[PDB]
């Protein structure tokens, strides 16, 4: 398994053309705020291709 | 019901509030495979099999 290539699974909004997002901030996927901490409906945005 | 005789409920001719179902914290797993969880309140379907 080559897991070195990653894609942004989660983001709040669509990018501009030629826009790069490398920010490793947490995403809020539910009503509950995450406060930078993983949990229920709190996921890392970057997941790797298998 | 049991899993060999799973109960099938036909959801039709009604308006469905998926925001209450999605914002509930009692559910330990909420995984969609053909749609988006945040777009369930925006999309329309012919019927739902539960």
């Amino acid at each position: 398994g080559n897991y070195n290539y990653l894609y942004r699974l989660f983001r709040k909004s669509n990018l501009k053309p030629f826009e790069r997002d490398i920010s490793t901030e947490i995403y809020q996927a539910g009503s509950t705020p995450c406060n930078g901490v993983k949990g229920f409906n709190c996921y890392f945005p970057l997941q790797s291709y298998g | 019901a049991s899993v060999y005789a799973w109960n099938r409920k036909r959801i039709s001719n009604c308006v469905a509030d998926y925001s209450v179902l999605y914002n509930s914290a009692s559910f330990s797993t909420f995984k969609c495979y053909g749609v988006s969880p945040t777009k369930l309140n925006d999309l329309c379907f012919t019927n739902v099999y539960a």
